[PDB]
């Protein structure tokens, strides 16, 4: 998990309310007594809009991207077009709360201390309705038909669109703890409505206005976060039921929040930060910690940015990052889905597996029959129960509860292999270590490269260029290589004959291991493969181009972005920025590239993983003509004509 | 009948026991044997590259290979050639580079490996002349003596001063730390014998902490003239100050008036440390002189102990072998 | 979401299936044929064997409305210009 | 803490430290390595393990 701050403003005034227009073009903030407009690219403040005398508590903005409405301690509501002019003013009772605006009909809400007026889009008149208690934070469910009210009081309370109150639910305490924010999750077929619009043009009018003045719950589908003030936050349903448990803190929140995918929720407070977690309440990270109170944190529409607010006036605009975790041995692929779960894919039989974990997932690593994957505080290792290569029963093998802290890990047979920022410890499963290496520079990779049970060997990349052998049943390091460069990405041929590294300088070189003699580079390179069964061949990506290379001719070249994990028979195990793509090889052309040379026992090695009948003709009369009749006789046999079998 | 790819087979499959029972098959200098032996290298296993270089009648790389795989006994114990006596100066010349790492510890075990079990024991002692000198934990430091006499005896054990005399710093160690145990089980007349018989090691510990334990043993024991004789042993030292020799001398004289400067009660172990009649061995067991005409000793450091005494150990109580 | 091309060798009788995003059209010229595509304006000409394996996907800045083929030259055009891109295999 | 319930990390060295109520040794003492680590026990060591300890330290 990664934040990194886009742009910071700071207003004259604490900030109360933030609103997105659907777009994300435009961000509008509740500033003390004035609404503040800013670009979300750059933060760039276009105008103080001026319309109220008092203090903006918040804002609110409409599905149709028309239409915002903002409250104050003047007891006015001003709803605001898009051209930015307040084309129908209200008046209140008291000072206003919230206010929300309904996800289907537009119809609005607007909470004050005792009473909460509804209106539908320009009719003549308001539903000033009577409330208990001081309504603090209102939010519609995603349907569009019941407004939920939390109260000063620690009750919920669940209205219909026509304002009759049809369910409550008190915190046990009351108004020991105050509900400061409460959100309906996105996750429902109705957050595309309203995602289709092209309209190029708005209303426009000459001065601004005056407006004057349920059954079968259980099987309604939405949950309600509620962040209370006796520092604890739960999920509810429509039914007033409790979801699981109330997740503790140690703070007193505000704003609990969704992404449009209504899969992560933020959570700000006293706590003076914004706190990232799952929609079961789990906690998976920290956007940027703050020098004051935190009272809002809004998502931006469609994406991952993040935009906060703090009592000390600073307005924070962060972009989240999500970086991708993976591990994929030979045919596996294992990778981190939501952030809790491993997903492993075996890519011959396109079989998937779930395994779900109860906290972040930090690191993976696979290997035959082992898999491994680190928490934040526990390192789990899984096991294949059958021998079978087909199998994909993974059960917990043994379960390491210890703390660590790491720059890679892999997994070998009987062992968990840990890099520390320049340190290698080997550890049993179990927990307790057997042997550490110490390197004469900082380690920037690591592979595990097979061998026998338990001497199994790893291959080692420093940041002053040096590359290492390392045998897990052996106290000493065995020199491979030395480069001019750090090694930023490694592999090694089918035989262990040949290595492959990345220079650090976006360049490929390539490498005799037997001889340690440079063989072959290119110039553009980010990641590479060998071939796993086909020696000689191997695939590389970089600047928007796949790269396949045999046996130093020349390299076949294509557009794609993302990244070569792997390479097996005629496929490529392409990664794309979430999934992985299976791209195939064009084998037709490097087996053309060994006939130019008359190379036809080379030729028919690329043939054999895949090839048209018109292919392996041209390559068995190239081989008869070349007088290589033991590779002619196969490379007809694949097209069975007896004419020249004859020959 | 395809051995020539029924071994890239067993590679690609990894299967390291079919392809060790397709390389034992083969004759002596068989073709194939040679490329077996380096799939075994790829993957770094020793004794089937050797066993597959020795089937191929080759064995210069079978050499090269354990030096590869860091099996420098292995290495060395193909006593038929020449070169092993050549490897010898590379085995220096890599424990020279692990010294100009500062590794000793590797360089060490290296030469434990290389059976090199002299320069073992030197390096190891260095280290417990280091060690003793910083004032480390006791403990700890006969710990190290130990490792270092352990490979003396296995350089004895190999030809089947510091040559001659191996336990001589794990004996110091041990003493002083029977001596402290001693004091802190009141027993402070063992304890006194024990610091008494720590006076032919001050070669090894450094005077003051036994004539600082000596004489707090003598004090404790009334023996005020032994006390005495532990004070004029101090205060003589030349890496005192005359600060420190006045604080000793104060202490003295304070021992001295408040009670005498001579033996309320009398030590009489001086009747051995006077070195003409010779001297009974002391018991590892009790820090004392064993009196018995014939006793216990242990079979790996060859020391005495009381037939009594040694009943309590299941392990010898200065090289923490098994008892027999 | 992608049409499932499939590659019937009738000769052999065997299928190839490829699961294509975004397929505009079909052409073929002796052994290769254009799977025409659009790209995730531009669009990709993925010129391809008769087992299915791609060979050579041109990206191309105008609509593949009307696509001829021949054994040197595949032909794209939109409703007001045509793309000539010559093509072999080595 | 009371001042006897501070006492406590002197009263009993105070044996080791002092002779007879009349005479103080503490100069001496000085040396001594302390109980808990110059304790030993009825404990095998073998040379591969011993070294590693030793190294662990």
């Amino acid at each position: 998990m990664r934040a990194v701050l886009t742009w910071r403003d700071k207003a004259e005034h604490c900030i109360n309310d933030i609103a997105f227009k659907p777009d994300g073009t435009q961000l509008i903030l509740a500033a003390g007594s004035r609404l503040l407009v800013y670009d979300t690219s750059d933060g760039t403040l276009l105008q103080p809009l001026k319309g109220h005398k008092d203090t903006v508590y918040c804002v609110a903005y409409a599905k149709d991207g028309k239409r915002f409405a903002s409250g104050s301690a003047d007891k006015s509501v001003i709803i605001w077009t898009s051209k930015l002019e307040g084309i129908l003013k209200y008046t209140h009772n008291d000072a206003i709360q919230c206010v929300s605006y309904n996800p289907i009909t537009h119809q609005l809400a607007s909470c004050s201390s005792s009473d909460f007026g509804l209106w539908s889009p320009e009719q003549k008149s308001v539903s000033k309705h009577k409330s208990s208690s001081k309504i603090i934070c209102c939010s519609w469910t995603n349907d569009g038909q019941y407004l939920a009210l939390g109260m000063f009081n620690g009750i919920i309370s669940i209205r219909n669109k026509n304002g009759e109150e049809k369910v409550k639910i008190e915190r046990p305490g009351g108004s020991l703890s105050p509900i400061w924010s409460i959100c309906w999750n996105p996750s429902s077929r109705w957050e595309s409505f309203w995602m289709n619009r092209e309209n190029e043009d708005a209303e426009d009018v000459i001065v601004n206005r005056y407006i004057q003045e349920d059954d079968n719950l259980e099987e309604r589908n939405d949950i309600l976060a509620v962040a209370d003030w006796g520092q604890k936050v739960s999920f509810y349903q429509l039914s007033g039921k409790q979801i699981g448990k109330d997740r503790a803190l140690n703070f007193d929140p505000c704003c609990i929040s969704y992404f449009t995918k209504g899969e992560y929720i933020l959570l700000g407070g006293s706590d003076k930060q914004v706190s990232l977690f799952t929609k079961d309440g789990v906690r998976l990270g920290t956007v940027g910690e703050q020098n004051s109170w935190v009272w809002t944190c809004q998502a931006k529409p469609d994406s991952n940015y993040v935009v906060v607010g703090c009592q000390d006036g600073t307005i924070s605009f962060y972009q989240l990052i999500f970086s991708t975790v993976h591990g994929l041995y030979k045919d596996r692929y294992a990778y981190r889905d939501s952030m809790t779960d491993v997903i492993v894919q075996h890519l011959i039989t396109e079989q998937k597996v779930r395994i779900k974990c109860k906290e972040l997932v930090k690191k993976i690593a696979i290997y035959r029959n082992r898999l491994a994957i680190q928490l934040p505080e526990k390192i789990l290792i899984y096991e294949l129960y059958s021998e079978d290569l087909s199998d994909m029963h993974y059960r917990v093998k043994e379960k390491i509860i210890k703390k660590f802290e790491c720059n890679l890990l892999v997994v070998c047979a009987n062992h968990i292999i840990l890099c520390q920022e320049k340190r290698l410890q080997c550890l049993s499963f179990s927990g307790v270590k057997e042997r550490e290496w110490q390197m004469e520079s900082l380690i920037r990779y690591i592979k595990v490269i097979g061998g026998p049970p338990g001497r199994e060997g790893l291959l080692v990349g420093l940041k002053n260029g040096q590359i290492l052998k390392i045998f897990v049943d052996n106290l000493f390091a065995i020199v491979l290589l030395k480069q001019a460069t750090a090694v930023r990405c490694l592999d090694m041929s089918a035989s262990r004959k040949k290595l492959a590294v990345v220079d650090e300088n976006d360049t490929c070189l390539v490498y005799d291991i037997d001889t340690k003699e440079l063989l072959f580079q290119e110039p553009n390179a980010n990641s590479v493969a060998w071939n796993t069964q086909c020696e000689d061949m191997l695939c590389f990506s970089g600047g928007g181009y796949l790269n396949i290379k045999a046996s130093t001719f020349p390299v076949h070249r294509q557009k794609l972005q993302g990244f070569v994990v792997g390479y097996n028979g005629s496929k490529i195990f392409c990664l794309h920025v979430f999934s992985i793509s299976a791209v195939e090889v064009p084998q037709s052309a490097p087996m053309y590239q060994y006939l130019d040379r008359k190379l036809f026992k080379e030729a028919y090695q690329i043939a054999c993983l895949g090839v048209t009948d018109t292919d392996w003709r041209e390559l068995a009369m190239e081989a008869l003509e070349g007088l290589d009749f033991e590779t002619a006789k196969k490379a007809f046999i694949r097209v069975q004509d007896l004419r020249y079998l004859e020959l | 009948r395809n051995q020539e790819r029924l071994a890239e087979c067993y590679y690609m499959l990894e299967d390291y026991e079919g392809l060790e029972n397709l390389a034992i098959s083969l004759p002596e200098n068989h073709k194939l044997l040679p490329e077996i032996a380096q799939m075994f290298v790829r993957v770094g296993m020793c004794e089937q590259a050797v066993t597959a270089f020795l089937k191929c009648s080759q064995p210069k790389a079978a050499v090269d290979t354990c030096v590869h795989l860091n099996q420098w006994n292995k290495a060395v114990e193909l006593a038929k050639n020449h070169s092993m006596k050549e490897i010898g100066s590379l085995l220096a010349r890599y424990a020279s580079h692990l010294l100009e790492k500062n590794k000793t510890l590797d360089a060490i075990e290296l030469y434990r490996k290389a059976n090199y079990f002299f320069d073992a024991a030197k390096l190891m002692f260095k280290i417990a002349d280091e060690e003793a000198k910083k004032g480390s934990k006791p403990l700890r430091v006969k710990k190290l003596y130990v490792l270092s006499a352990l490979l003396i005896e296995q350089y004895h054990e190999q030809m089947k001063r510091f040559t001659d005399n191996a336990w001589r710093g794990a004996e110091a160690y041990h003493f002083f730390i029977l001596a402290q145990r001693q004091l802190y089980e009141g027993c402070v007349d063992t304890a006194l014998k024990t610091a008494l018989h720590l006076k032919d090691y001050e070669d090894i510990i450094p005077p003051v902490e036994i004539y600082s334990l000596l004489a707090l043993c003598a004090c404790a024991s009334r023996a005020f003239g032994t006390c005495s004789k532990a004070f004029i042993k101090l205060k003589s030292l030349e890496t005192l100050s005359s600060e420190q020799k006045q604080q000793y001398e104060d202490l003295a004289l304070e021992i001295f008036t408040k009670h005498t400067s001579k033996d309320n009660r009398k030590p009489e172990l001086d009747s051995l440390m006077e070195g003409g009649e010779g001297k009974l061995p002391t018991c590892v067991a009790t820090g004392s002189p064993i009196t018995e005409y014939q006793f216990w000793m242990c079979s790996v450091c060859k020391h005495g102990v009381l037939a009594q005494e040694i009943s309590h150990y299941s392990f010898c109580p200065l090289c923490h072998s098994p008892v027999g | 979401p992608e049409y499932c091309v499939v590659f019937w060798d009738t000769k052999n009788n065997e299928k190839y299936v490829k699961y294509v995003k975004g397929l505009i059209s079909i052409t073929t010229c002796g052994d290769f044929c254009i799977l025409a595509t659009k790209a995730d304006a531009t669009f990709v000409l993925v010129l391809c064997n008769s087992i299915g394996t791609p060979l050579d996907p041109k990206y191309i800045d105008i609509v593949p409305l009307f696509v001829a083929m021949t054994k040197t030259h595949v032909i794209a055009a939109s409703k007001e210009a045509f793309y000539t891109w010559q093509y072999r295999v080595a | 803490m009371t001042y006897r319930d501070l006492d406590n990390d002197l009263m009993k060295y105070s044996a080791i430290q002092t002779l007879d109520g009349e005479i103080d040794l503490k100069l001496l003492t000085k040396v001594l390595a302390p109980e808990h680590e110059v304790r030993e026990d009825d404990v095998g060591w073998d040379w591969d393990h011993l070294f590693t300890e030793v190294s662990s330290e």
